[PDB]
């Protein structure tokens, strides 16, 4: 679940 | 005006690595409305996690939890392709409005923080003087997710160009590049950015072969 | 707390040489009050003009005026014995009251200045890169007044002194002090920081003998 | 001590969108020594330019170019794969030396800054007051880049994965997917953030059935 | 230039309250050289101890203290008469040299104190946070040093003109003040702001006549 | 009119 | 010739 | 020994 730029 | 509203510490979200991504910068006038479009971290990727935070910290652990909530129904897709607007908006009341929206859905989820939340007076005095007391290991926490980031990337992108060249690499090198990529796999579980930086090198130096089939692939 | 009311630009009053002296600091958070004790700069001076000022620059005239009133009635006395309170009092809804309170008589007056007052946001900005761009022009100001007001201390109680000596001064003496003090307060008038030290050192050295008789008159 | 050396402003390189990325943060001590590693922008670009920039712009061209430099040999690859890594050397004695090294060859070349170099003490102080009267338009400037960024990587993965897809994708799809990629390229050479955002969002409107054969590919 | 000589922390010296009076600011570029004039505490001083210090904190003892030498041989004069002019001069070695010089004389004292003396980078940084913890202790601790100052001023030039007017002065009044100078006295010993005011206010209560008096002896 | 610290 | 991030 | 401003 993490996000990136 | 002999008085603003401003933001007395920086409010983002948590971004891969664990690091607080600044949406609306300290000492902001208020109201004001910020967004910025992020993606997922892993293919076929079905949700996403906002930790909403406040603060200066480049750890996002080491800055002021507001909240979180997570978007769900991303479509399957390769990491780094869908996009989740994060719009932060402040209004004339002081309250946070925190929304995530996927662009191809339309699909939004949001949370709301009153105004009351987040670090006292004393708390936001102690983050300013934490932040500046810690500002060298701060940035050197920065380039090891960094480091760590661009492994994962190198990592992830050389498995996929592995499998669309399938016999096009000759085995040698493929024997090269699978125990450089297990190789890398380990030593981005770890926190010492140079054994990280010198698995990249690894892979590196032996996937030219590897580099030139994936350009061509395209060209 | 996701907000706070701060004060986006230092208040204060003009003080003599035309200074901007501060009671409340930029960045203050409302609500605060402050005060300071003020006195007169002359002989038997009947009233006191509190002029109201907001920025960072120690020019007065190169600050914002946010208005002024006079506080009369003060009582005969030597330039600065008496006790002129002034209170800078910022409310929860960021209005500003100023008071002067005469201690001896319990006299006061208010001006009341409402939260619209003073330097808009564009303005705000540019008063804080003014005063960061003119750091040194403002040092050099600040140095100037001082030695201005030292001079003009000098001046007046030299001339105080000459008066209770009487004919203790010898004759030499006195001719050299009143000479100097006429150059001195020639001097004062201009401005050349270093024409009035050299006047002051004249008086310095020309004013032994009196310093040691008005030292005496006390001791 | 009494005294320090430190760095009165930024120094860094140019990337891509015309952005200074900073190497060495104003005011750090000296001597000091930081590196990051870069990559390139385009499949098969053989060569890199390293541009040295001191200042607290956000637009390279608004900071002072201190020099730039070649690296040459970079061998055939798809973008972002190549790494670079980018060093800003201080010494003891003020000299500023930059390197960028490739890790895949071990080849690098350096530019030397004479401690004399960039900008006299009156444009560094015009330079820290300008950041500051300019952080609104830099950071919109910055969002702008961000967002032609990701565009750009939209419009290079999409074409890869319509290419890597080949007949798995509908006629149907690939023409609205082409048509599209059409417009995001042409939007991409303005200057209109929201059209840019506008065409990456109809890309990924039309791109679903695309993005599932894509991540089923390396399922 | 790629580099910039700045004072870390403010430099300047004690006076009278236990205060830190800054004669050249912290990030003030050298070569440099600052003068004030100060004086005498006290009639009939014959010697100003200057104590030098290093720091950001209001208190001279939370300062760190550089040296202190004497000046020696000021002739018999009214406190705040003698003008000791106090000079800072950093060189273009970073060695600090203070001066002390008794314009009435021309005798002088220096201390000379070597570019590696006063706090090391680590307790630059603690005592530059140090500062902005504690802005809010340190500005009380400034404004009571006032109160005290400005309520010895009063006691000492009451007494002075008590014996001025010698029978003038009414038998009531002179038994009313002479009681509030014992008060006011005693007060200044402490370190109760309010109690100072208290005792000063009564004093000014109490004076009037004695004020007209000595207003009219020099009008 | 002027007022002194 | 440009370099990314 | 003290000095005033």
């Amino acid at each position: 679940n993490r996000l990136i730029l | 005006v002999l008085l603003l509203d401003v933001t007395p510490l920086s409010l983002g979200i948590e971004t891969m690595g664990g690091v607080m991504t600044t949406l609306i910068a300290k000492n902001t006038t208020i109201p004001t409305k910020h967004s910025q479009v992020f993606s997922t971290a892993e293919d076929n990727q079905s949700a996403v996690t906002i930790h909403v935070l406040q603060g200066e910290r480049k750890r996002a652990a080491d800055n002021k939890s507001l909240g979180q909530f997570n978007l769900d129904g991303i479509n399957p897709a390769p990491r780094g392709m869908p996009q989740i607007e994060v719009t932060f908006d402040i209004d004339a009341d002081g309250i946070l409005h925190v929304s995530a929206k996927d662009k191809n859905s339309g699909k939004e989820q949001k949370i709301t923080i009153k105004a009351s939340s987040g670090l006292n007076e004393d708390e936001i005095q102690k983050m300013v003087r934490d932040a500046e007391a810690n500002a060298e290991a701060d940035r050197k926490f920065e380039e090891l997710v960094q480091t760590r980031n661009q492994g994962d990337h190198l990592l992830h992108s050389t498995r996929k160009q592995v499998e669309e060249a399938g016999d096009k690499l000759p085995a040698d090198d493929k024997t090269a590049i699978e125990s450089a990529l297990t190789a890398l796999e380990t030593a981005l579980k770890g926190e010492d950015k140079a054994a990280i930086e010198a698995k990249m090198q690894e892979l590196a130096q032996v996937s030219q072969k590897l580099m030139e089939i994936a350009q061509q692939q395209h060209a």
